[PDB]
This record gives C-alpha cells, structure tokens and sequence, in this order.
C-alpha cells in the first residue's frame, strides 16, 4: 500500500519550449553525425578470462 | 469471494509479521487515491533526464525571451527589439558570476550573434573576459550595474508581456522578472502584478475544464489486401507509418513531399523500410522525432534514422514474436512484448536488455509506460493485467476481471488511471492503487477493441474498435472527481460510425481534434 | 573459380531464369537491400540449381516406377519420396 | 447457420454418438489439466515405495536414500570437464527409482551414454567453426547464438536456451 | 489572445470572425468629432487590426481556398470608392493591403491612386500616404514601371508614365 | 536473358522431341514497385519452365503450390543466413578500430551459401556446364531415337 | 436441436505434458531444501509412486514432518 | 468436415476461408500416423525387431500411445508456462545495476563497430 | 468436396489434369489513403464518405448504443 504514482512536466507535453539539439546535424563536408557512447575495447584484442 | 477473504486472512494469520493489526489495513485496498492535480509549468520546475534509481534555467528563460517576441505581432516588433539585448547582457553576468563560467563562455558565444548590427564593440568589450577576477577588475561593467538604463516602452505591452511571464516560472521567468525589477523598472511591482494574477485565480482563471466532445479526421487506407497490422501517428502530427505483414513500413508524409534525405544522393511523400524478415505488428516513434522502431515476429527490433531514412541498429535477446514496442514518455529507454511470456526493457545505447519481467502465464499482449517513466503495464490473453518496477523487475500490482483477452492499454496523464482494452468489448478503467476498476463502460457491440486513448487533461477519452465504429467516452461520470454537467449503459457521450472500416488508432493532438486511422473503405 | 562468377553475372551472358524483380521483392521480404545486381542473380542461381536437383530426383524416382529397361505426371508418390529423401517432412494425405 | 449447422449434423446417424457426450470424461481417478500442480509434481523427488498383496518379486528392497544421493551430486556445469562414469552412475539410480524402478544400472549403460554424449558435441562444435572461417582465429559466445538461432533442430528448446538468452552480457560491467 | 492558444481548434470559425475585424478595420465612422485623437491611435488601431488580419490569413490560408480571395474582394471593393466620406477607412484598407503581398497591388491600384489623386484634396494625410508608399515601392524593388522608380530616379520615366496629380511627383523627388 | 533463352531452347527442343516420341507411339502401335501474387506466379511460372524433365505444368496442381513455398522457404532462407553474418555483433566479425576486418566482405557471401546448400562456388560453373550439356544429351539421344524411327517406319 | 447444444460440452484434454524443468533449478532447490530441513526440524516433503499402476499424471504426498 | 465448423463455434470465430478444415484434418491425420507408428514399434519391443528372432503381434494399449506421445512433446507442442525457470532466471538477470548516466537530451547509440551504419552493401 | 459412395465416403478432389499454364497477375492499386472529414464537433455530416441513420437495420448485437 505504498506506490508512488506521481507525474512530472517533460519538454514533449507543451508548447513553446521545445529544446535545440546539436548531434544529429549536417556537416557541409561530411554527410550526418550521431551520439554513441564509448568502450575500451578495441578490435583484435584479448578475448575474456582463462579457459579455468 | 467471502472465501477470497477468508483464505487470505488466514494466509495473513500465518505470516508472522502480519498480525492483526495491520492485516486489517492490508484489507484498506478498497480506498482509491485523492484526486490529484496536473503540473503545470507554473510552479513546478523541469526534471533532468536519467535513470529510475534515485543550471540552465536561465538559458531556458532567455530562449522563451528569443521565442515569444518573434512568434508576436508585427505591431511589436520595433520596440521589443531592443528589449532584447540588455537583459540578455545581464544574465550573461549572472550565470558568469554565479559559478559556471566554462557555461558563460558557452552561451556568450552562443548567443553573442544576437545584436551584432546595434552593438559593434560591446562583443569585443565582453569577449576579452573569462575569469570572475576578469570581471571584478573590469571596470564598464561596474558603472553599469551602479546606474540604470533606461527603457522607452507603452504600459499594455508591459503589462501583457509579465503576464506572459507569470505563467511560466518553470523553466525561468523569475530570475529574468528579479532582474528587472533589480535594475531597470522601466520586485515590488513584481508582487502587485502577482497579486494581480491570484486575482485572475479567483474566477477569471477557468476552474473545471469541464468535458469536450471532439474533433477528427479520418484516415482510411485503401488498397492493401487486408495486408496491414499497426498504424502509428507522429508527435507534431505530421506522419503516419503503417506496418505490413510482408517485413515493409511505409512511412507517409501529411501535407505535401518534403521527404528527402539532406545527402547529396537519393533524389512521392512515402518512405517504404527494409531491415525486416517478418511480419510486422508495433512501430514507434521518438519523442525527438528524428528516429523510429520497429518489432516484428523474427525477434529481432531495429532503429532507424529519419534524416536519411536508414537503419542503424539491431537488437536481439527475445526467444518469440515481438507485438509491440514503445519507447519512453522522455527517450533513451524503449521496451517490448512478446509470445515468450515474458517483457524485455531496452536502452538505445546497450545492445541487450537491461531488465526482464515474467509474470504471465500466456502471451504478454501489450506494453505501455506510466508518465512517470518509471513503471511498465502489461496485459495478456491470460484475462489479466499488471505493473513493474523498471529497476526492481518483479510485479508491484495485478488487475484480474475482463472474461477474454487483452489488446490496448492507455494510461490517463495525472497518474490514477489506466485502460483496459480486450475481445470482451468491455472498456475497463483501473485504478493502480485500488487494483479494481474505478468503472466499466459497457458498449461496443460484441467485438474486439483495438485502441483508445485519453485526453490532454484527463476529462475525455476515446475508444477505438473492430465494430465499424469509436466511441469517445466521458470517464468522471463518478469518479473522485464527479464532473456530470447534466442538462447498454451510460459514461457514453456520443459513437460516430464509419462505412464499414474497422478501426485501429488515435492521436489526440495538441488542440481539441481527434486522429483516426483505419482501412478497407467501403 | 570465384572471381569469373562475378566477372559473368553482370553482363547479360548470364542471366537467372528468376527474373530481377521477383528477387527484388524476395530479398526485401526477408530484409536485404543493396544496390548490387550480381549478389541477387546470384541468390537466384543458387535457388535455381536446388530445384533442380529435387527435379532431377523426381525424374529418376519416376523413372524406377515401372518397365525399367496419358503422359508423364509427376504425383504424389514420386514428390513424397524426393521430398523425404530432402529434409522435407512427411506428405501424409487423405480423404474422408 | 447454427441451427442449420446442427440439423445437418443430425442429417447423419452419429447424432446419437454427439448426443452421449455430454459428461465429463477421463473416467478415472483423475486426470489433471492445470499448471502449478503439474510443476511440483514435477519437482519433488518420488520415491517408489511398493505393495505386498501375495509376493512382488525383484529381490532387492526400493529405497529413495538413492533419489538424495543422486539430487546431491556435483554435475556438470560447475566442474569444467564433461562427467566420468562414476557421478553419471549416481545421477541414473537416482532417477530410475525417482520414477519407478528397481535394479541397479549395469555398468555399461554409461559408456553408451557418454558416446553419444561426446558424439553430440563434436557436432554443435563442427557447426560453429563452419561458422566463424570459411576455410589463427578464437571463438565467443555470440557465434554460438548464431549457430543455435541457424540450426535449432539440434538441442531440444527448454531450460538452456532461455539461459542462453540471459548470458549475452554486454562490455562494460 | 484567442489565436495565441494552443488547446483551440479554430477551422470551425474563422468565417464567422473575418466580419469583425473587417468592419472594424475599414472603421467608417459616421461621427468621429475632431477631439484630438480622432486619428492619434485610430491609425494605430487600424495598424494592430491589420497585423491581426496579416496574422490569420497567414495561418488559415491551407484549410480554405475562398477566404483570402473572399477578404481581398470585399477590401477593394471598399477600397476605390471615390465615398468613403473619410481619409481613415482608406488609410486601413492601404496599410492593410500593404501587409498582405507583393503584386495584387501593383497590378490594379496604381491607376486607381492616380483617380483618386485626382479626386483627394489633403494636405498631410497625402503626405504620410505618399511616403508610405515610397517605402512600399521600396520593399517591392528587390523583387517594371515601379521596378525602375525604386531603382532607379525614374526621371519622366516612370513618373509621366506612371505618376500625375503632383502627388507621386513629390515623393519622387523625395526618393528613388 | 541467355539463361532464359537456353533454357527455352530446351523447352522447344522438349516440346517438339517430345511430339515427336508420341506421334511415333501413335504409328508404332498403329499396326519498380511489386506485390504478392504477381511475385508467387512469376514464380511459378519460373518453375514450370524449369521442369524440362517431365513437361511443363504437367502434373497436379498441389505439387506446383507445394514448389512455390518450398523454394520460397530455401530464398528466405538464404538471406536470413547473410543478414545473420552481417549483424554478427561479435569480434570475429565487427570492423576493427584499426580497420582490420578479421574476414573481409566477400567470405561472408562465400559463407553464406556454405552453410546453406552449395558447397564451393564453381559447383555453380559445374551446375551450369551440365545444363548446356543436358541440353545436347538430351537432344542426341531422341535425335538418334528419331533418326531410327525414320528407318524403322520404311 | 438445442440438446445437442447443450451437450456439447466435452473438454478434451491431451494424454502427457512437458514440463520445462532443468536439472540445476530443481538440483539447487532441492539441496538448500533437504539442508534447511535436516537443519530446523525421509523427513522432506516428498511424493510417492508404486511400482505398479505408475503413468498416472499426480500422484500423493507423504507429507511426513 | 461440418463437424470441423461445429468444433470452430466453440471458440467464436464464425469467419473461416474453408482451406483450413482441409488443413487441419490432413495434420492431424499425419500426426496420429506417426503417433501410432512408433507406438507400434514399441509394443514390437516388448515382444522380445533383430534380423529375425520373433514374430509381431499388435495389442496397442493405451501405455504405447502415452510414450509415443510424450517423445513428440520432448521437442514441440508448446508445453505448460514454464514460470519458475523464467521468475528465477529473469531474477538472475534483474540483478545488475542500471547504467545511471544522462546522456543529455538526445539519443545515445552504441559505439560504431556494433552499429550497422547501413550503407549500400558492396564488395 | 466432391461426393462419393461405396456399397457415403463424401470425399474426391477433380480439380487437377493441367499440361501448360501461361497466365500473367495483374498488379492492384498501391495503398494510399483518403482522408475526410468526421465529427466536427458532435455531430456527424452525412454528406461526404459516411453513413446515414442505416445500422438500425444492423444485427442488434453488432453495432450496439447510439446516443449522439
């Protein structure tokens, strides 16, 4: 008996303050641009653990 | 049903930590939740975006600065104008003397293109100045803050422009009104014109928002050979993508063919995507509007772009047909629903699921996300409904009744309500704390129903069904807000019938109007 | 060798019995779209040449049926035992 | 149609045959058809305990100290080798009296067992690296995701599978 | 304010306001005493009328055909009659025109301000029309008779073509 | 469409060969976008001008509709494969950060059709030779067996 | 007429179900289950088959503490 | 079969295209073949077949039915919900933590090498 | 379903005997949609692609209420 059902105003739900957005753009040279996050590992890298 | 009681009362004797007592307030899920109001953005600010496991106001005040003037008259234009560059000067240096100096820098240059043609050397005067120190031993804008500037304006305009400014203390208009009446007074004011707005509060701000019959527009697809699953509409109601059966989505254009990549290749307004081995039955958009997803019955779900029509990803950790995918109320997290008994919640940057849910001894129907984003409903042809916590996996509530399966669920804005949709053609609406339905529209005919959805406010919603017909329903006929406004069985405003369509969705827009989608014409 | 079979797909010397269009939509079906025309005349050899072998099983399995050493039908029986001989599964039909 | 439906179906003589059927049949002592008793039916050990109305022969009393012993075992999966004969023998025992019958198993049952056993893998194995290279390379987990999504005729479904979609943990955690 | 909402669909009704601000726009006054601001802010008035009928034609302009037609015809058919019995009410209808394109008003309305050039007699409010209408020609030169008035001087080119009354002539030689 | 007009030739070869064997009986014995349906019957009219074996369209009709999505089934079948190699999210796949593509574009492809059906490529030359030399075998042998009936009809 | 309605009412039911039930699931369960018993309080919570009348689908409990 | 549409009333779905009778009868016909053929060889292995030791004789009682059957369902016939296997399991994945990042207002993708970048495939 | 009786059966299939088949498909339509207009604010025109008061003559079961 303890839920908590509460919303909360987004940017998507009104008008007028519609933000501005940068990553998908197009460059003149290059074609598009996106957002992807970022690892550590490379190609042709050590696999995983021991065969133990 | 005595014996429901009896059973679990027993059950709640044997369990040790629950006694009594508090067994008795266990039996206390039959008092529903108070009615409870929307935020509007007047007083309750903007939420980060995150993760469900627990600045820039002042960029956002001077952008509704930037907006609301040019979306004005052109009455307005010559003297608001000059309204602009001051006090975009002085929260300039608030934000640079209140810490973010690096965010100075940013929005200086950002937003230094803004006056170029009035003001030559001030951008040389402000772009030689970095550090706090930098401004301390700087020496024009001392004598600038020591007197004030004065402001040629009329009294309406002021007055209609704080009144605009009233409504939106959310994402900033009382730092920039502070600052006025700090220097200029072309709060003290500030306060009286409050005082005036609580005024307006009394009687002259609407108090219900009683109901309102609505609006559509139709959108029957012809020539398909019954070839058709999902219809899904776009946010700003410009595009509407239909899924086949055949592994195609053939994205339409509303209102002309503006459809072209912004490449240099690719040279009518319908955009048809590959990337598919089977049928399809759910399409998403993102609430960003430049992407798009897509499940199918190959277990397999996929992103696409919209700026060059493309797909991007793959995803895969599903043993079953995919129904339907939605994303969240504010992105980066969608989830799925399949014949695997079981529902996966998905990011968009991790390529597995980061959560599973199972519950459901038969088929997971459909999925849907409370307005939160913090809560995930899912109903199934096991006559049964329930709820998750994203982080925690496991079922907070469960809803049983609707003799017959369930199809479309939809979740009222304010955070009480849910709908259940189902071969039964009984609406049910339900209450996520009670866990039994506040009502049960009766209508429909003996048909299955295929979709409905609910207002901008919560006063209305739609049905949406296989009987050749929709149904908009009022839903506080008696509710916890009783609005009755009076002069089979009632909540039943009014059903408008269609030339023998069967019919598969809605979009309330913005404004008052409906957005229907259907097929087979005559 | 492998480099001549996309040296002669691309010139009409070769030309699969399935015509473009119709592995056009095959391939979009099942999700591939590329702007390639070898790798989809290919696709249809392929397919071509495994029909052809359940054809020339089914000659040879009509061929055994009688008078070793009103015309040809290919049936029920020839296609059940080609069709099992595959890994297709068991043509078991009825009446009643 | 649905009286026409039923006077046609009257039409034929086996209206008497339709007729009859209206009770509930499985005239037995039971048969079952829900769901949680099935699985703990199906999850408990058994134990084959017999009667002794003149004489039921077999010599060798039934026990369930068996059954334990057999649950107990260290099975594969945690060791890292394929089982040899011994812990095979105790894991059997324990399932043919778990359900329902006697004897001990005859030493060469395992043998057979493990051949087929090793049989098996040598082909999921062969299928994989008829993956990965067409003609010095190493192999993953997601290459053998694929070769159970291409060829799925070779484990049966259940128990693993299910597994196999919930180990596909991603770089960085 | 109305049209600054966003919770109101507005098809329904736009030609049932169009009335209103076009009576209110041509504003002819039977009365309108000189009380020194007769035309202080009536002007003004006019103007923000204007701006608003600039406003909702601009938007409604996809859902009808026969509005934008229906406004321009009812306005000069207003326009050119030699009664209005005002300068004001023409004043609306040209400062209303001027917010509205860039050709309907060179293809018909230049010989009609040469009539009633002729036919008007003001001293001021001919002035302030004509300069208006200086920088009307203005905005219409990048994008004719009137094309080489704006760009060029148009010395008894466009002016004994296209100019008379000794009205245009002053404007003339008040700019290019 | 040289394959498609060899194998046509061997469909007029057949039809009149064929003609031929049976009025000899006769004397022996005397004393873009595309849609669904249109893309399944192009198919089946594909198959039934493959079937120089027996006679073209000349068996139950069952057995046509059966071909159809059999040999639906095997194309599904193939580009399911090559989709699957081309997702790979695996490190024996994936383009390396230095550009070190473990198996290049082309072994997937050769891959591919290993794994379903064909074993090596030139099985393909070999499929297609044996054609063309079906088409003579097949014409010398009932050429000769017509060249003999001649005789033996004097 | 309508008998016939009303008669037909046969639920039909299979012979055998699978049951999707590894080892491990069932192994771990069982351990810590015969753990804990041996330890707090055979003894389990157990079934019982007979030899003869077995491919029955449930069968009873000894239920010994 | 009318029977066939008397067996579909009992599901309201009074909507049928008359090739599924045809269908279904003929599965179950295939079905119960195969059923009671491996049915038959083990009522054959009771009777202790061998390149001749024996004869055949067929009682077929109802235990032979039972095993062919419940060999079929060891591979198909989509069994009881398996709930537990997947409560535990799904708990097993429910058990490491969410990311807790803001890739601020956007979308974040996967790194390019596990995205598709899908280009007109070529060699 | 061709009949056929012994000495009932009702089983024979006679749709077979074909030697050459040289048909082409006709393509249809693609699908594209019509909108219209509905339910302006209540009430329903009759004048474009809709219907007039005719589901009275409806199964009652099907197409139930109507209150408008």
């Amino acid at each position: 008996n303890l839920d908590l059902s509460v919303p909360l105003n987004p940017h998507r739900a009104t008008a007028n303050l519609k933000p501005e957005v940068k990553y998908p753009y197009y460059d003149p040279e290059t074609d598009t641009v996106v957002h992807e996050h970022r690892p550590d590992a490379r190609g042709n890298m050590v696999n995983a653990d021991t065969v133990d | 049903a005595a014996d429901l009681n009896r059973i679990v009362l027993e059950y709640l004797n044997k369990k040790g930590y629950h006694k009594t007592e508090s067994m008795l307030r266990m039996e206390s899920s039959h008092i529903p939740a108070p009615p409870t109001n929307i935020p509007t953005p007047q007083t309750t600010n903007i939420s980060r975006p995150t993760a469900p496991g627990r600045p820039a106001t002042i960029k956002r005040g001077y952008s509704i600065l930037k907006s609301w003037c040019e979306s004005s008259l052109d009455f307005y234009r010559p003297e608001l104008e000059k309204f602009l560059y001051p006090v975009f000067v002085h929260c300039y240096l608030d934000l640079i003397a209140r810490g973010y100096p690096s965010h100075a820098r940013e929005f200086y240059d950002k937003f230094s293109k803004d006056h170029s043609v009035l003001h030559e050397y001030e951008i040389s005067k402000l772009g030689g100045i970095s550090l706090k120190e930098h401004l301390q031993e700087n020496d024009v804008a001392k004598i600038f803050r020591s007197h004030k500037f004065k402001v040629l304006i009329g009294r309406t305009t002021f007055n209609l422009l704080l009144y605009f400014l009233n409504e939106n203390d959310a994402v900033g208009g009382g730092v920039v009104l502070r600052l006025i009446n700090q220097y200029i007074e072309p709060a003290q004011d500030l306060r009286n014109d409050i005082a005036m707005i609580q005024d307006s509060r009394a009687k002259i701000k609407l108090s219900a928002a009683q109901a309102s019959l609505p609006s559509v527009c139709m959108y029957t697809f012809h020539n398909t050979n019954n070839d058709l699953t999902c219809l899904k509409f776009n946010d700003d109601s410009t595009m509407v993508a239909s899924g086949f059966q055949d592994s195609f989505i053939k994205l339409w254009s509303i209102d002309g063919s503006p459809l072209r990549s912004l490449l240099k290749n690719d040279p009518k307004g319908s955009r048809r995507l590959v990337g598919h081995s089977g049928a399809v039955y759910g399409v998403d958009f993102s609430p960003d509007n430049r992407y798009l997803i897509s499940c199918s019955e190959d277990k397999t779900v996929r992103l696409w772009s919209l700026d060059t029509y493309t797909c991007l990803v793959s995803y895969k950790g599903h043993s079953s047909s995919v129904w339907d995918v939605k994303f969240s109320p504010m992105g980066h997290y969608f989830a799925t629903a399949s014949h695997d008994q079981t529902a996966r919640l998905w990011s968009c940057d991790h390529i597995y699921p980061l959560r599973i849910f199972a519950g459901h001894l038969n088929d997971v129907d459909c999925v849907e996300f409370h307005p939160n984003s913090t809560y995930l409903f899912t109903g199934s042809s096991d006559k049964t409904a329930r709820m998750w916590d994203i982080a925690r996996g496991e079922c907070v509530r469960v809803f049983m009744g609707h003799s017959g399966a369930i199809n479309c669920l939809a979740v009222s804005p304010d955070g009480r309500w849910l709908a259940s949709a189902g071969e039964d053609s009984v609406v049910c609406l339900w209450d996520i704390s009670t866990g039994r339905r506040i009502k049960a529209m009766r209508g429909h005919g003996r048909s299955s129903i295929y979709s409905l959805a609910f207002s901008r406010e919560g006063t209305v919603l739609v049905s949406t069904g296989a009987d050749n017909s929709v149904r908009v329903w009022d839903v506080k006929k008696n509710t916890n807000s009783p609005s009755a406004q009076p002069e089979a069985t009632n909540d039943h405003m009014s059903v408008y019938f269609t030339k023998k369509t069967p019919v598969y969705t809605v979009h309330f827009t913005r404004r008052n109007l409906c957005l229907a989608g259907g097929v087979f014409g005559g | 060798t492998l480099e001549e079979i996309l040296e002669m797909m691309e010139d009409e010397e070769f030309t699969p019995i399935i015509p473009d269009a119709v592995t056009d939509y095959y391939l979009a079906k099942n999700g591939f779209e590329t702007s390639d025309i070898k790798i989809k005349r290919i696709l249809a050899l392929a397919t071509q040449k495994f029909i052809s072998d359940i054809a020339q099983d089914a000659y040879e399995y009509s061929r055994i049926r009688s008078s070793s050493s009103n015309k040809v039908v290919l049936t029920m029986d020839d296609l059940r035992s080609a069709l099992g001989e595959y890994g297709i599964n068991v043509k078991r039909p009825n009446f009643y | 149609y649905e009286r026409l439906k039923r006077d046609i179906l009257a039409l034929p003589v086996r209206e008497r045959r339709r007729i009859k059927a209206i009770t509930r049949e499985s005239g037995k002592k039971g048969m079952v058809n829900s769901v949680i008793t099935q699985t703990r039916q199906a999850l408990i050990p058994k134990v084959p305990v017999v009667t002794r109305p003149t004489n039921v022969p077999g010599n060798s009393v039934q026990w369930a100290q068996d059954v334990i012993h057999g649950f107990q075992a260290l099975l594969a999966s945690e060791i890292y080798e394929l089982p040899e004969m011994d812990n095979l023998r105790t894991r059997m025992t324990g399932i043919s009296r778990e359900h329902g019958l006697i004897g001990p198993v005859d030493d060469s049952v395992i043998e057979i067992m493990l051949i087929g056993l090793e049989q098996h893998l040598k082909g999921i194995v062969e299928a994989a690296i008829d993956i990965v290279k067409y003609r010095r390379h190493t192999l993953t987990i997601e290459d053998m995701y694929d070769t159970l999504e291409q060829y799925p005729y070779l484990v049966e479904p259940g128990g693993t599978l299910l597994r196999l979609q919930s180990v596909m943990l991603h770089d960085e955690d | 304010s109305l049209l600054m909402n966003e919770s109101l669909f507005l098809e329904p009704y736009v030609h049932a306001i169009i009335p209103c601000i076009l009576t209110l726009l041509l504003a002819k006054k039977i009365g309108n005493v000189d009380d020194e601001l007769q035309k202080q802010q009536q002007l003004a008035l006019r103007e923000l009328s204007a701006s608003l009928l600039e406003r909702v034609i601009e938007d409604f302009g996809s859902s009808y055909s026969t509005l934008k037609p229906r406004i321009t015809r009812t306005l000069l058919r207003a326009f050119v009659s030699v009664n209005n019995t005002t300068p004001g009410t023409q004043y609306g209808a040209l400062l209303g025109l001027r917010g509205l394109g860039s050709e309907v008003i060179r293809i018909v309305v230049l010989g009609n301000v040469i009539n009633w050039s002729s036919t008007f007699l003001e001293k001021l409010q001919q002035e302030d029309q004509v300069f208006l209408i200086d920088t009307l020609i203005e905005t219409l030169r990048v994008l004719i008779d009137n094309e080489r008035l704006k760009q060029r001087v148009g010395d008894l080119i466009a002016d004994r073509i296209q100019a008379c009354d000794d009205a245009q002539d002053i404007y003339w030689g008040i700019f290019f | 469409g040289m394959n498609k007009k060899f194998n046509e030739i061997i469909h007029l070869m057949q039809q009149i060969r064929r003609i031929c064997f049976k009025i000899s009986l006769i004397r022996q014995m005397q004393t873009d976008k595309l849609d669904s349906d249109v893309s399944y019957n192009s198919l089946k009219r594909s198959i039934s001008k493959i079937l120089m074996a027996n006679g073209f369209e000349s068996t139950a009709p069952f057995c046509s509709d059966v071909i159809t999505q059999i040999a639906e089934n095997y194309f599904g079948n193939l580009v399911k494969t090559l989709k699957n190699h081309i997702e790979s999210k695996s490190i024996n796949k994936v383009m390396g950060d230095a550009k070190f593509q473990k198996v290049s574009n082309k072994d997937i492809l050769l891959l591919s059709l290993l794994e379903n059906g064909v074993e090596s490529p030139d099985a393909l030359y070999e499929y297609y030779n044996e054609n063309i030399v079906k088409q003579i075998s097949k014409l010398e042998g009932l050429k000769s067996r017509l060249s003999s009936f001649l005789a033996e009809l004097l | 007429h309508q008998v016939l309605d009303g008669v037909a009412k046969s639920y039909p039911l299979p012979l055998e179900r699978k049951v999707i039930m590894p080892a491990r699931s069932r192994s771990s369960f069982l351990r810590m289950r015969e753990m804990f018993a041996g330890a707090i309080l055979l003894y389990s919570r157990t079934a019982v088959i007979d030899v003869d009348r077995a491919g029955d689908y449930y069968f009873s409990v000894r239920a010994s503490p | 079969v009318r029977l066939l549409h008397l067996i579909f009333a009992t599901q309201n779905i009074y909507s049928y295209q008359d090739h599924v009778p045809l269908q279904l009868m003929d599965f179950a016909y295939r079905y119960t073949t195969g059923t009671l053929q491996d049915a038959t060889i083990y009522s054959d292995h009771a009777h202790a077949s061998n390149a001749g030791n024996a004869g055949t004789n067929a009682q077929l009682t109802t235990e032979d039915i039972r095993l062919a059957i419940a060999a079929r369902t060891n591979y198909q016939f989509k069994p009881v919900p398996p709930k537990e296997l997947l409560l535990e399991l799904a708990a097993e994945r429910n058990k490491k933590p969410l990311p807790a990042v803001i890739p601020t207002w956007g979308i974040r993708l996967p790194p390019e090498k596990y995205c598709l970048t899908g280009k007109d495939w070529v060699l | 379903f061709k009949e056929a009786l012994v000495g009932y059966v009702d089983d024979d299939e006679v749709d077979f005997e074909k030697l050459i088949n040289e048909p082409l498909p006709k393509v249809p339509r693609f699908s594209t949609f019509t909108a219209h207009w509905l339910a302006i604010e209540g009430v329903q025109p009759a004048i474009p692609q809709n219907p007039s008061p005719n589901d009275i003559k409806n199964i009652l079961p099907i197409n139930r209420g109507s209150m408008e």
